[PDB]
């Protein structure tokens, strides 16, 4: 009734139209734990990096935004060591009309622009507001560490 | 330019604009009545964001088009 | 002077007339300014530590005051001594050394050097060998206490000036020492516990006349004491119960009235309750961890060889000062317990509390006749006035003392018939939320009631169960309060479940032993229905992820542990992963056990349409974690530590199905929960219960296998409906559910079609439209009868081939 | 004439006064040596809240009496 | 308004605040009634550590809220 056919429909349309620099799907035959996979934008030091996502839908998913975290360790201010994502539409800006593909559009968009005024890490936000040569270096540095 | 913008509880206000304004120049005539920060300038126009750092000449607001000002609760 | 102290029993007649010499001459205060500072001189410098060990010496000094304090013309003027009061700029640790009253109040067995004298000679004496150390000192302690009370009473009854002075003397001590309640207080900068505990006892013994068990002298204490500003207790910064500053500062201004020593001495006692013993009890409780931290520091250093001559003597002497420091703390933890176990002192303290509890209910009483007639039981504006403006240490003070002291088997709370005055107060707080708006204060009240309602080791009813039965105030309204307070404590947030762990114990015990509450229950299910469903929906909703958090942390315990199977902040988080999983593995059992007992007797409550979709989801997903690989591969070391006993938890979980098994709706519900339904799940749970021998009956299994078979024939008939409806027109699909709308209603804002039930769950979360962010209410809708006629038509079209 | 003023913290101060002085002028003298603003100050004599425009002789205050100052409760 | 601060020892203090007041201004109050300098005083609300430059006009308007007091100490091993 409540949950399953909503999830399977959004799965089906990504199987119809796959995202270009992204890809997502379930972890095996467990419908309520998926796996996403993205590539970084070319106008970023996040380029060249591939990132995997730990995904957990809740039991009231079409009416609660999901719990989704990163797997790869990244030099990013809006991402902690847990891979928690300080993103707006993952919270009270949620609408049930939102598709996970459109959610994944917002994720690389945060990797594109990097809104610093929600400092999930304090130190990286200070580096980004002071020295772009320090920030853009270490992101490609930890890309070669982790996101290869 | 007479354009429209509406709040959560039903309140809407009236103000002027220009075709060569910016989205914070929309906001520049938003804190002149309420006194709200331009970091909280939040526009929900048909399911997508209207970004603040852009100009007005990209976001297809026509004569007396209605915008949607909700205050932000950003952070974490 | 010195030989006067040494031979005090010989000079006691010779110096008596010389005291009497100056009374008739009126030159009395002159030599009084000469004796007691020189007496303060002789105790400070000629003796390095004037203490309780020098059994010759302090027994001399007590009699010296007894030589003076009998004289009525002297005790009326005793307060005029040079150095009687303290300095304005006085350090709070320096009261008890530069005051005439200073040292003799500090005679107490809980001093460090006395604990060095009487514990450090052997650290592992037995539990029987422990007790004889105490009563050697505890009976000697009563000699100290009772002789001081003889002194201070004649100071009060000496004059009208002098009883004002002792109130002034105590207020300057308490206000310099609000930091005793801090988490890590500056103990070298505050007053000692021996100085604070002794004075705490004396004000209680002043209360004994007008705290009699007849309770007719209760109107001697003014309930109007705080409307007027306080001249003695510094209320600045002291948090009020149900008022902020600006209303209270207006409430001093409004209503703009004499002081009275009766009301003055009473509220001062609660200050020395809270800021005295209340920090002292928190001081003792940390020494379980203060010793535990200290042993690991020394254990690291003892593996180090010492060669380098500058650095070898350092590391050698590094341990030796910590040796005495370990000798310090281990002496003190053994010292404070017997002080807290000396029940003859501990009775008077708890006697003061319930008597003060009788006072507070009289204040809440609009007729103020509580001690005779029983009380009849937004929140700030409707609050009673005097009460809402009282401070919070009149409640926090007693309940800290009550939560702490119940760890002792020698509990003065236990077998006290006067106890029930407190629980009348405690029920009344949790009944009307207008009294205290603070929930964290109310958490320590409901944490206390579980401690009073724990079954003992011999499975006897707890020491409030007689009080829970025989108190006509409590039995009317304790049930409605606890069910209400379970809801509110919603208001990450990892303490909101600590209070619900305390409620669910009390809900379980009252359902077992008191049948009237069970009768009151059921009637609340049948005739207070909209209230009780919110309690069920709340307790259901938490349990959906309590088991998930227990799976989350117990692996993360291993992930910290296997990291040390190769810094301390992970070990600091290892305790954080411990208790939060302990609360996860704990509360989930206590929640599940309440479903077992309620479904047994009120199953018709659980079969409402608003719960039956929710409940079958929660049961099935919790089931698969237990029987599946997740809890099975999670091999926890000593599972009785976390009480992670899913084998025990399963028996409850299966019984919930069996209790609900006579309801076709619950049968129809579980077959429609395809998120976690399978026939094989229960079949797995058979042989799991087939492992724990005798834990489940074969008929218990047979009823369960009867349930799963009836569930399985249902869902096959359910998908039989699904196979006759394949390709489907897109317009007949609910654009947030992607299923066929039963009741298609039209959105007014975004002009879209939606099911009634779909937007209802949306509007139960937010009153905004999901498609164009417009405001939206349930009354705004418009049902589309026209589209549902085509839904009626098209469903009959596939019936034409079905 | 001199008078004695006592604090909740127990500070004892002297003050040269006159029986016809207004109480805010007395509180000005408290602010003169201790800087505490007069709206914050709140004085008690004979267990009674005082009034600013009155005099000492209105409240029958004999010399070298004891006054009690309450700092009215400041906020956060 | 007034808000709640809960320490890790099970102690709860309250504190009346203004939304104009800074996080530093909040730390200076809790400094006096806990004896802890504000450098050691780390705060958590909704998981996110607050910023010294910010105020109570910045994080999630409601009265009767509750912070947590994580005690970072100056020294480690």
């Amino acid at each position: 009734m409540s949950s399953s056919k909503r999830i399977a429909k959004e799965l089906s349309d990504l199987e119809r139209d796959p995202p270009t620099s992204s890809s997502a799907g379930p972890v095996g035959d467990d419908l309520y734990h998926w796996q996403a996979s993205i590539m970084g934008p070319a106008d970023s030091p996040y380029a060249g990096g591939v990132f995997f996502l730990s995904i957990h839908f809740p039991t009231d998913y079409p009416f609660k935004p999901p719990k989704i975290s990163f797997t790869t360790k990244i030099y990013h201010p809006n991402i902690n060591a847990n891979g928690n994502i300080c993103l707006d539409i993952l919270k009270d800006q949620w609408s049930p009309a939102l598709t996970l593909s459109k959610v994944l559009l917002s994720i690389s968009s945060l990797l594109t622009d990097a809104n610093p005024d929600d400092p999930l890490v304090p130190e990286i936000a200070h580096i980004y507001k002071t020295d772009r040569p320090k920030y853009e270096a270490t992101a490609r540095e930890w890309t070669k560490k982790y996101a290869v | 330019m007479q354009i429209f913008v509406k709040t959560l509880t039903g309140k809407t206000i009236t103000l002027e604009v220009e075709p060569s304004d910016t989205i914070e120049n929309v906001k520049a005539k938003i804190q002149d009545k309420e006194g709200i920060p331009p970091d909280q300038q939040r526009l929900i126009f048909a399911g997508k964001q209207l970004e603040d750092g852009r100009t007005l000449s990209d976001y297809n607001i026509q004569k007396e088009s209605t915008l949607h000002l909700v205050l932000r609760l950003r952070g974490g | 002077i010195t030989g006067i102290v040494s031979n005090v029993n010989s000079y006691t007649d010779f110096l008596s007339q010389i005291i009497q010499r100056a009374i008739l001459e009126g030159t009395a205060l002159d030599l009084l300014n000469a004796v007691f500072p020189t007496l303060l001189e002789y105790c400070n410098k000629h003796v390095s530590h004037f203490d309780l060990n020098e059994s010759v010496i302090y027994n001399n000094v007590l009699t010296i005051f007894e030589l003076f304090v009998t004289f009525k013309p002297i005790a009326e003027i005793f307060t005029k001594i040079d150095g009687f009061f303290a300095d304005y700029s006085c350090k709070p640790q320096d009261f008890e050394r530069k005051t005439i009253l200073g040292p003799i109040l500090s005679l107490s067995p809980i001093e460090a050097a006395v604990a060095i004298r009487n514990y450090g000679d052997n650290l592992l004496r037995s539990k029987q060998q422990t007790a004889m150390i105490h009563e050697s000192l505890q009976a000697e302690h009563k000699v100290v206490i009772d002789r001081l009370f003889f002194i201070v009473d004649k100071l009060v009854r000496g004059s009208l000036n002098s009883r004002t002075d002792m109130i002034s003397y105590f207020a300057h001590i308490a206000n310099k020492n609000h930091l005793r309640r801090a988490d890590h207080p500056p103990f070298k900068e505050l007053s000692s516990n021996g100085f604070m505990s002794n004075i705490t006892l004396l004000l209680v013994r002043f209360s004994q006349p007008f705290l009699d068990i007849s309770y007719k002298k209760i109107d001697k204490i003014d309930a109007n004491y705080f409307n007027n500003p306080s001249l003695f207790i510094d209320l600045s910064g002291e948090t009020r119960l149900n008022s902020d500053f600006k209303e209270a500062d207006a409430f001093y201004d409004k209503n703009r009235s004499k002081p009275n020593f009766i009301s003055d001495c009473f509220f001062l006692t609660l200050t020395y309750l809270h800021y005295g013993l209340g920090g002292t009890l928190s001081f003792e409780e940390k020494m379980g961890s203060e010793i535990k931290a200290l042993k690991e520091e020394i254990e690291k250093v003892k593996k180090i060889a010492a060669n380098h001559d500058v650095f070898a003597r350092f590391i050698t002497a590094q341990l030796s000062k910590m040796e005495k420091a370990l000798k310090t703390t281990e002496s003190l933890r053994f010292a404070l317990q017997g002080f807290f176990a000396h029940r003859s002192l501990q009775l008077e303290v708890f006697d003061f509390i319930c008597g003060a509890s009788t006072f507070l209910i009289r204040v809440v009483d609009p007729e103020h006749e509580f001690p005779f007639k029983q009380i009849k039981l937004f929140l700030r504006a409707h609050a009673p006035v005097p009460f809402k403006y009282y401070p919070e240490f009149v409640v926090e003070g007693p309940v800290n003392y009550s939560l702490y002291i119940s760890k002792y088997q020698t509990s003065p709370i236990f077998r006290n018939p006067r106890l029930g005055s407190f629980v009348e107060f405690t029920t009344m707080v949790l009944r009307c939320p207008e009294l205290v708006s603070n929930p964290h204060l109310k958490g320590k009240l409901v944490q206390l009631l579980s401690v009073g309602a724990m079954p003992l080791t011999d499975n006897s009813p707890g020491f409030m169960m007689d009080i829970f039965e025989h108190d006509e105030l409590v039995n009317k309204n304790l049930l409605y309060a606890l069910l209400d307070f379970y809801v509110i404590v919603e208001k990450q947030f990892y303490d909101k479940f600590n209070s619900r762990y305390s409620i669910s114990i009390i809900l379980e015990e009252l359902y077992y032993k008191i049948p009237s509450y069970k009768n009151q229950l059921i009637w609340q299910s049948q005739n207070n229905a909209d209230f009780f469903v919110r309690f069920v929906a709340r307790m259901l909703n938490d349990l959906t992820f309590l088991l998930d958090e227990g799976l989350s942390n117990l692996a993360e315990v291993h992930n910290i542990q296997n990291e040390l199977d190769n810094d301390k902040e992970l070990q600091t988080r290892l305790a954080s992963a411990s208790r939060q999983a302990k609360s996860s593995c704990g509360l989930a059992d206590k929640s599940m056990k309440l479903f077992e007992i309620y479904s047994k007797d009120i199953p018709a409550a659980f079969v409402t349409p608003e719960i039956v979709y929710r409940l079958a989801s929660m049961l099935n997903y919790n089931l698969e974690s237990l029987v599946g690989p997740k809890c099975g591969e999670l091999k926890v070391k000593d599972p009785q530590s976390y009480s992670f006993n899913p084998k025990d938890l399963l028996k409850a979980l299966t019984t919930v199905y069996i209790n609900l098994s006579e309801q076709s709706e619950f049968i129809s519900a579980v077959a429609k929960d395809e998120r976690s339904f399978n026939r094989n799940l229960f079949v797995r749970a058979v042989d799991i219960l087939g492992r724990k021998t005798g834990l489940a009956s074969p008929e218990f299994i047979e009823k369960l296998l009867n349930f799963a078979n009836k569930a399985e024939e249902q869902r096959k008939a359910d998908e039989e409906e699904d196979l006759e409806y394949g390709d489907v027109p897109d317009e007949f699909l609910d654009p947030l559910m992607y299923t066929i709308m039963k009741d298609p209603v039209i959105l007014p804002a975004s002009k879209m079609n939606i099911d009634r039930s779909t937007i209802k769950a949306h509007l139960l979360s937010d009153s905004t439209d999901p498609f164009n962010r417009m405001p939206l209410k349930l009354e705004d809708v418009t049902p589309n009868e026209e589209l549902r006629q085509k839904i009626l038509c098209f469903k009959k079209q596939k019936k034409e081939e079905a």
